[PDB]
This record gives structure tokens, sequence and C-alpha cells, in this order.
């Protein structure tokens, strides 16, 4: 009823000897119920590769080319600037602010939905009908790549055949040194470049969403404001008598118990879905946000 | 339609019943009147009391 379940995505479904797919603009889905930004995040990546499972490989295209996934941590941390790659070997496995990693000719949109507000993205300029986060519209902030433990006295080495075939698409801008070709909305809002500082915003998650007031109408005891009008009937425009914010308040939680506590129930309730590469370094299992806001409804 | 029917040779026909439809006498029905549900209006403008 709220519009905050369907949307956007424009996934690659086709393989025609690469050179060039028709992109096919689609809309996606998920079932209601009561979420939170930990447990949605782990199935709207499930809503993204729920089309992955009938019209991308019923039609051959390979397995890592998942076009939309919605990341939680923040790439670039042990990325020192002299040496381009991330030096532990792996990108640091806590979450910061829940944003989007996208590929070429792959956006999503966000046009009749309410999924930025409770994502925990927006715009600077609420006025403007509808945008879509497009790829080359969050440039400069690629993800880097990565150092493997192996010949590192010797060599840089930003191999990708480790993930089981899985390709990285790295890049190469200057010689020797080295990106790849996702882009994260993290990086591209922090970038030295910018030019998504301009149009877009951090805030906080917002379980919520921002919801509309809700509008008192009385007609048949009441007279009306002071320039409304009796005969209208119908169950669209009333005399209003009052507003107020629709009462649907966040209860926070905060723990050190955090998202080794999600390594631990994936051990349990035995569970492959929510994580079909659970060895990619990119498509991974995302963390949980070390602070979770739940969803309450006091009476107002 | 089928008045009796033992095999497809021999069954008896007859005529379905004549159902005329037509709207109500005065055109009762056609107007939800008697409703706090669907109530309609003659209201001035400029007291738009009804």
């Amino acid at each position: 009823f709220f519009n905050s379940n369907s949307f956007k995505a424009l996934l690659m479904s086709d393989k025609t000897d690469p050179a060039n797919p028709v992109y096919t603009w689609f809309e996606l889905s998920i079932p209601e119920g009561d979420y939170t930004v930990g447990s949605l995040i782990d199935m709207l990546n499930n809503a993204v590769v729920e089309n992955y499972l009938e019209v991308g490989r019923q039609k051959g295209v390979q397995i890592s080319d998942i076009g939309v996934k919605f990341d939680t941590r923040n790439f670039s941390l042990g990325r020192d600037p002299l040496t381009s790659l991330v030096t532990p070997g792996n990108y640091t496995f806590k979450a910061f602010h829940p944003d989007i990693v996208l590929l070429p000719g792959c956006g999503v949109d966000f046009t009749h939905s309410r999924i930025n507000n409770m994502l925990g993205m927006r715009k600077r300029f609420p006025y403007e009908p509808g945008y879509v986060i497009t790829y080359e519209d969050l440039v400069g902030g690629n993800i880097p790549a990565l150092l493997d433990l192996a010949k590192y006295p010797g060599e840089t080495s930003p191999v990708l055949q480790d993930p089981d075939g899985n390709s990285y698409h790295v890049e190469e801008v200057s010689p020797k040194k080295w990106q790849t070709k996702y882009r994260s909305w993290c990086l591209a809002y922090n970038s030295s470049q910018g030019t998504l500082k301009s149009e877009q915003i951090l805030t906080v998650p917002d379980i919520t969403g921002g919801l509309g007031q809700l509008y008192w109408s009385l007609p048949d005891a009441f007279k009306p404001p002071v320039t409304f009008t009796n005969n209208t009937t119908d169950i669209s425009t009333q005399p209003v008598t009052g507003m107020h914010l629709f009462p649907l308040s966040q209860r926070i939680v905060y723990n050190t118990s955090a998202v080794y506590a999600q390594l631990v129930e994936q051990m349990t309730n035995n569970t492959k879905v929510f994580n079909r590469f659970p060895k990619n370094a990119i498509l991974m299992q995302p963390p949980y946000d070390t602070t979770q806001w739940i969803s309450e409804n006091v009476p107002y | 339609h089928f008045a009796d029917f033992v095999d497809d040779r021999r069954a008896t026909a007859a005529g379905n019943r004549p159902n005329y439809i037509g709207f109500r006498d005065n055109f009762i029905g056609m107007m939800y009147y008697n409703s706090g549900s669907n109530t309609g209006s003659f209201s001035s403008q400029t007291q738009q009391l009804n």
C-alpha cells in the first residue's frame, strides 16, 4: 500500500558473444513483512538474483555478472594511497553505511518506490520528479583490486583467478596502478573528484522511510477550515480537521555482539540461500551494521 | 437444453425458460436513495451547506 517493495534495477540478461547485449529494463518485487536493514539487505539482494535464475542463467550469461548488489561495508579501508591495492588482502569485514555497487549499463530506479529512504540515500532536491542512479553517474571512486598472501615479496599481484573462476574485471588506468569495474556509492561520495556530492546526500538509514502525515477528516460535525470546501464527497479529498506524524517510531539497539553473531546464525538453521556467492569477495554475505533500528508502533 | 438424456441419439429437448431482463419500473435502483454512505447533495455555492 505504501509503495515500498517494488522497483527497477536494469540487469543484464543476454549473451550475444558478448559485444552488445540488450539490457531490458524490468521491475522487481519483495514479499511484505516487518523487516530490518540487516535482514532486508540480505533478501533485497535475493530480489536481484531471483530474476537471475529464470532469465539470466536460462540464457547463458556468466555467473559473476550479477548487476546490482546492495553492499554495506566500506571498500578502501586498508588501502594506502601509495600502493593502489588494499593491504590485508581482504576488504574490511565491518559495515558502515548501506550503498550500491554497479556494472556498466546498469542503474537502479527509485521513482515510485520508497526503499531509498529506508536504505539511507536521498536527493538534495526533494521536489524534482524521480531519479535513476545510473552507471557513469557515480563517476570516480572505483573499488580497487587486492593482493594475495603468496608471492608478495617480489610481485604485487592484482590477480582475479582465486574465487573459483569469478572474474573481478580489474582495470589499468595508470601503469602499475589498478582499479576494477565496480563502482560503490560510498567511495563515489568521498571521492577526490566529486559530482555526486552535488545531488545526493548521506543520512540515517531510516527504517520508517519518512512516512507522510495522517490527516483527520470529519465533515458531518465540524465546519470546514479557511479554504476548504464542503461539497466534494470523495474518499480522496475531504475537509481536514488536523494532521500529525504517522505513528511508526524507531527503537534502537547496539552491541559489540554484532556481525560475528550473524556468522553464528548461518552455522545453524542449515541454509544455502542468501549466500549463493560465499567466496566472491564482492558478492559475499554483507556485514550487518553495528546498530539496528527496530520499528515499533506506539499508540498516539 | 436437455429435459431427458440417456444416449446421444435418444434425448428430448426443451427450450430454455423465458428470462426477460430489463430496468425496473420508474428506474428504481439506479440511484442511491436513503443513504448516509452514498448521499448525493444539492448544496448552494458560497454557503456550501448540504
